[PDB]
DNA sequence: ATCTGTT
């Protein structure tokens, strides 16, 4: 068919930096292997004709076929960590940077995503070095080159020697140095082996908060498995590029409404302990092989939080206009209105009555259809 | 308070600085004992 | 549960977000921008009269409620999806809002007001207000008003004036921004590509030149005379370095959070010859946006606010009609007067040490609390019940006898007593203001030659085994001891003490948690010495731990 | 004691001194896990009785005597700083030397007479326990004081105390920006406004904690009613959002 | 009657 896109966030255990900084200069003494921890897929639309709720819950289901191991030949993954990018205007600020691109087509390479995907083994920097994409990985770190570059030049350029040779033009000393840099693998390879110092300590606040330790991550979107699961996956990745009403909310939010996606139930062997989150090879394991993260329940999550939204929306809508419009015509002292605006407010929105509404909109089905 | 009994004592001055016309408050006790 | 106390609360704040990005977009015209040569004609002046009239744009937004209402989470909602800068009006305030974010998904570190807009050390001792200005205008203008401001404000402006045009490399441009405006003109790029990575490479660049979004919390302590500075000060910063935003043309959009009726700011003053402090009340930033008319109708206050209302926390009926009874300026009735009995007690009774333990006593002096700490200190000696010592230590003071001779020759009356001169100055000298409730004893001075010094000696008496609060930023040494045995085991099981720390020093705790634990071997066999252990299970744990130590 | 009386471990294993981040790692974790198994074996040995065992680990040899620590030098242990809404207890004063502090007390402050007589005259070190059982030092409060009259400046004094404060009594002016537990109200006839009650009123949770001398809605006081109006003709404006 | 900003 067509390439499958997949964005992976990953992560390693020690300095994530460094390594990746050291797998892009190819100087092989620093590189480690690289966990996945969540992922998400698609495929390109090619097609204008908006499909109905239930025509795209179908395709979508089709793609994690039933073992995690998405349908296709060919894949192209884009590697990426935490961070906000810059320059971009929207409705909201990013939460995730690319890293790198890297394409898989071989029968061997395929195999090997695959194992990745489903069991959740770490790849070998082998395999990521081999099937790098050097055009597109490249013209990422593009202007930061430029810009680090005259920040180390940036000592007094005179460029008034003049002398017999050496009059150079006001001008020309930064024309010349953007002329004779190139901006690919040799640039960065050279100013990381003079500048190691500067050049980490630059690229540390392009990616502000990219090295949190596991207990972190069960900190914040735990400590259940699906919440753990779909919560993380939903927040990190799919929220900014589907871009609906729900990406203008936070993380309590979003677990408050994933807490209403009630859905059968099966206990696995054995869960996840303590003590062994020093490394994200536990977390991993048990991350990859759960049973939210194939089949019918990992394809209708987003379909119930627009939803869930609209349907919470309609009501507080109209009991809002209602109060506004009695309140803003009332010709009264001010014991009598303070005592009608209070007893409105607590008509309107007392703990039992919420308490139904929550009940009312519960599901247990991820199929629309059949909600 | 909560189904109890409440006893107060109070006093009404006469003087210039006091007040005098008004009504004040010593000490609270509780009478709740002999229930 | 935790679900249906989030309802009403997340579904109302998305408004006012719209409102704020809506605010934060709009463009100046190229007539309105203040210029650079505005600050270097004030920076060359002598005194506040040759101001002239000039206009500073700006914009607001204000939150207000009740304590305890829950105005927070708007916050937070607003630093998980805006850009801005946040700050506070003091410490304790700057640490508890740091710990919310920090505790809801990830922030930077808070710092207060006064550090943004540079604030040093020696502007803690000026003289404000001393020249006289009188408002012309028939309902006066903007213009009037900031200039007002302004003079008031006159010293710290002009030494911050001087010292930020001055280290600028005298008339050197700063080339953290232009460097590279020059370099994308020349090569030909798409606008603000490579100016906006000039923070990443650069470390030291204020705040001020990143966003023009500025939160400021707890605003209802801060003086009416601080609206003009910030405001001032953002534009001068954003002239000098020419940042992306200022070739935009926006302007500062400020929020302010806080609660105008529980809430009060005072100013103080000495006059010599008398030796006197004098102390007053103000008006804060919150009155001033909301009495004014010319502000009132500038800043279009009614289509920009939002008031939080309901307490959550309150369980009782009649305590909760009072507060709104008291909040809202109702009448009083005679039911308020007969509920509000039951609290009545003999004042003898809540003097006396010895009655209601542990309760917190509120006065109205610096005199009363000193009585009653003393009272106290004499009463836990002789009446003790054990585990309860006290003791005493000594502080001290020095003093400059060049310095007081000169400030008495400046000042003349030549007669004066090292003795008088301190006692007037108690209020002054000190860091913290809570060192007029403590129970000092006799004071004694006396001069020291050759040093050619004056120092003064006290006593001052403390309580063991008490729960005391640090009033003060000041380094300490961690050196041992992790209390029980499952404590350390719990201690030491999570990471969360290293992750404290900072990203510096994650080998040296290693380090001494190491030489901790190697230390905390041994009396192991103190504690087997328990009357009536055991026989033979201490042989057992004798090979068990021989066979785990091989 | 057996032959392993003093855990012959230590006279068969020596922890010698650090080396790179790989060694320090893994010494560090063969100690956690040591540590570990033998908590655990005495643990399954005795229990509850051992949970509740006194315990306490010093990096040197300290002694306690009435209310004075006695110990050799204060080497090693890692550097903090302490917060102003943490609690703490006051454990008592030491008269240790430490050298960071008084380097610092050099580098920073430039005046030498002050620093020269300070060490001439040394002062007492204060010693508390946080919340978790960590023992702490803490250093010394040095204030400078420089006047401004007219136009110039003179520095004139300098301030050495502790700084550190106590929960038990305090003024209604201060308490404005804090949360109590149980409170004991102390009002005075004659300069009595109600804003300052309603202030004091509001410092705690629930009404079964309060206490006063006297009735303030019964005696004589004063008002001003000027912000309650704008708030309340603020409310019947169909502009102004209003959040429950 | 009366508080708080600065490593
Ligand atoms: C049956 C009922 N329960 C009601 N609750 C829970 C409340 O008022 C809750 C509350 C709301 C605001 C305050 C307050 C406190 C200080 C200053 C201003 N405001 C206190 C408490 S209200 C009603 S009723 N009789 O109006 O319908």
């Amino acid at each position: 068919g067509t390439p499958v896109e997949v964005t992976a966030l990953y992560a390693t255990d020690g300095c994530v930096i460094t390594s990746s900084i050291a797998l892009l200069t190819n100087s092989l003494l620093g590189a480690e292997p690289v966990y996945i921890f969540s992922y998400d897929a698609y495929t390109h639309d090619g097609r204008a004709d908006g499909p109905t709720e239930q025509d795209r819950f179908e395709e979508s289901r089709a793609l994690y076929q039933a073992s995690g191991g998405l349908n296709g030949d060919s894949f192209r993954v884009t590697f990426c960590l935490l961070g906000t990018e810059v320059g971009g205007t929207h409705q909201a600020r990013g939460r995730t940077r690319p890293m790198f691109v890297c394409r898989f087509e071989r029968a061997d390479d395929v195999a090997a995503l695959q194992d990745a995907l489903a069991h959740g083994t770490p790849l070998q920097p082998d395999h990521i070095a081999a099937t790098l994409d050097a055009e597109a990985t490249f013209a990422l770190h593009a202007n930061m080159i430029l810009a680090l570059t005259v920040a180390i030049n940036n000592a007094s350029p005179r460029t008034g020697r003049d002398a017999a040779a050496a009059q150079y033009d006001q001008g020309a000393s930064l024309r010349s140095l953007v002329g004779r840099t190139s901006l690919g693998q040799r640039g960065l390879t050279t100013l990381y082996v003079h500048h190691e110092v500067r050049v980490l300590a630059a690229y540390r606040r392009a990616y502000y908060g990219s090295a949190q330790s596991p207990f972190w991550f069960l900190s914040k979107f735990g400590p259940d498995e699906k919440s753990l699961v779909l919560t993380t996956r939903y927040y990190l990745l799919q929220a900014q590029r589907l871009g609906g009403a729900g990406a203008t909310y936070d993380l309590q939010a979003i677990k408050d409404i994933c807490a209403t996606y009630a859905i059968p139930h099966a206990p696995r062997p054995d869960t996840v302990s303590a003590a062994s989150l020093t490394s994200f090879a536990a977390i991993t394991r048990f991350c990859c092989t759960s049973q939210y993260a194939r089949g019918a329940a990992a394809a209708g999550f987003p379909l119930y939080v627009e939803r869930r939204i609209a349907a919470d929306v309609r009501e507080t809508s109209a009991l809002e206009k209602f109060i506004t419009h009695d309140r803003s015509c009332l010709r009264v002292s001010d014991r009598e209105f303070i005592t009608y605006i209070y007893l409105a407010h607590f008509e309107c929105f007392s703990p039992p009555r919420l308490a139904t509404h929550l009940r009312a909109v519960t599901t247990h089905d991820p199929n629309p259809a059949a909600s | 308070a909560n189904n109890r009994l409440c006893v107060s004592l109070c006093q009404q001055c006469f003087a210039a600085k006091c007040d005098s016309n008004r009504l004040h408050t010593l000490f609270t006790i509780d009478a709740g004992t002999p229930c | 549960a935790e679900a249906f106390l989030n309802f009403t609360s997340m579904h109302g704040v998305q408004p006012i977000l719209k409102r704020i990005r809506e605010l934060s977009q709009q463009q100046l015209d190229g007539a309105q921008v203040p210029h650079l040569q505005w600050f270097r004609d004030v920076a060359a002046l002598e005194s506040p009269a040759g101001l002239p009239l000039r206009e500073f744009p700006f914009a607001v937004y204000l939150i207000t409620g009740n304590a305890g209402s829950g105005k927070s989470t708007c916050v937070q909602t607003i630093n998980e999806v805006l850009d801005c800068v946040v700050t506070g009006a003091t410490r304790i305030a700057a640490q508890n809002m740091y710990a919310k974010l920090s505790g809801a998904f990830l922030s930077r570190p808070i710092n207060t007001i006064f550090h943004e807009f540079g604030f040093r050390g020696n502007h803690v001792q000026a003289q404000l207000g001393q020249y006289p200005y009188t408002l012309t205008s028939n309902p006066a203008s903007l213009e009037d008003l900031q200039r007002r401001d302004l003079t008031y404000y006159w010293e710290v402006i002009l030494d911050l004036t001087k010292r930020a045009l001055a280290a600028s490399g005298g008339e050197e441009l700063r080339n953290e921004f232009r460097a590279l405006a020059a370099l994308e003109r020349t090569l030909g790029l798409a606008e603000g590509a490579l100016t906006r990575l000039a923070p990443a490479t650069h470390g030291a660049l204020p705040a001020f030149t990143r966003s023009n979004v500025i939160v400021i919390d707890e605003a209802g302590l801060l003086g009416r005379h601080l609206l003009t500075a910030v405001v001032y000060c953002w534009w001068m910063i954003n002239a000098l370095y020419h940042t992306p935003q200022y070739a935009a043309r926006l302007r500062p959009v400020l929020v302010c959070v806080g609660s105008p009726t529980q809430t009060a700011s005072l100013e103080s003053t000495f006059e010599h010859q008398k030796l006197r402090c004098s102390v007053r009340q103000s008006e804060n930033v919150l009155t001033y946006l909301i009495c004014n008319r010319t502000l009132r109708e500038y800043a279009r206050l009614s289509y920009s606010w939002a008031i939080f209302i309901n307490n959550k926390r309150c369980v009782e009926h009649e305590f909760g009609n009072l507060m709104k009874v008291l909040e809202y300026g109702l009448p009083i009735t005679e039911e308020h007067m007969q509920f509000v009995d039951r609290f009545v007690v003999p004042e003898n009774y809540i003097t006396n040490p010895a009655n209601l333990p542990g309760w917190t006593r509120l006065f109205s002096s610096h005199k009363e609390v000193s009585a009653y700490m003393a009272k106290l200190h004499a009463y836990l000696k002789v009446t003790r019940e054990g585990e309860f010592v006290v003791f005493t230590l000594p502080v001290l003071t020095f003093v400059s006898v060049k310095e007081f001779d000169e400030y008495r020759r400046l000042t003349h009356q030549p007669g004066l007593t090292i003795e008088k001169w301190l006692t007037a100055n108690a209020s002054r000298i000190t860091n913290y203001s809570q060192s007029q409730d403590q129970d000092a004893g006799h004071m004694r001075c006396e001069v020291h030659s050759k040093q050619q010094l004056v120092v003064a000696r006290n006593d001052v008496t403390y309580v063991l085994n008490s729960q005391i609060a640090v009033t003060a930023r000041l380094r300490k040494l961690v050196f041992g001891f992790s209390g029980t045995f499952r404590a350390f085991e719990a201690v030491l099981r999570d990471d969360s003490f290293v992750k404290t720390q900072g990203e510096t020093s994650v080998e040296f705790a290693y380090r001494f948690l190491s030489r901790l634990i190697f230390s905390g071997l041994i009396s192991f066999y103190n504690f087997l010495q328990r009357p009536g252990l055991d026989a033979t299970q201490r042989t057992l744990a004798y090979a068990r731990m021989g066979e785990l130590t091989a | 004691l057996d032959e392993q009386q003093l855990d012959v471990f230590y006279c068969h294993y020596t922890p010698g001194e650090p080396e790179t981040t790989a060694a320090v790692h893994t010494q560090f974790a063969l100690l956690k896990r040591a540590f570990l198994g033998r908590f655990r074996i005495l643990q399954e040995l005795f229990g509850e009785a051992f949970e509740v065992a006194p315990f306490s680990t010093y990096v040197d040899n300290v002694i306690f005597r009435g209310c004075e620590m006695l110990t050799g030098s204060p080497r090693g242990g890692l550097m903090s700083v302490a917060l102003q809404t943490d609690n703490y207890t006051l454990m008592g004063y030491t008269y240790a030397r430490v050298f960071a502090f008084a380097d610092e007390l050099r580098r920073r402050h430039a005046t030498a007479n002050v620093a020269e007589l300070l060490e001439e005259a040394p002062l007492p070190y204060v010693v508390l326990r946080d919340q978790h059982g960590f023992m702490s030092v803490v250093n010394t409060n040095i204030s400078e004081f420089v006047e401004s009259i007219d136009s110039t400046e003179l520095a004139m004094a300098i301030n050495a105390d502790y700084g550190i404060s106590s929960k038990l009594a305090m003024t209604i002016t201060r308490s404005q920006g804090l949360s109590l537990d149980k409170v004991a109200i102390c009002f005075t006839p004659g300069n009595l406004r109600l804003n300052s009650a309603y202030v004091a009123m509001s410092r705690t949770t629930s009404s079964e904690f309060l206490r006063m001398n006297l009735n303030p809605l019964r005696e004589r006081h004063e008002r001003d009613d000027v912000i309650s109006e704008h708030i309340l003709s603020a409310l019947r404006d169909p502009n102004v959002v209003i959040v429950y």
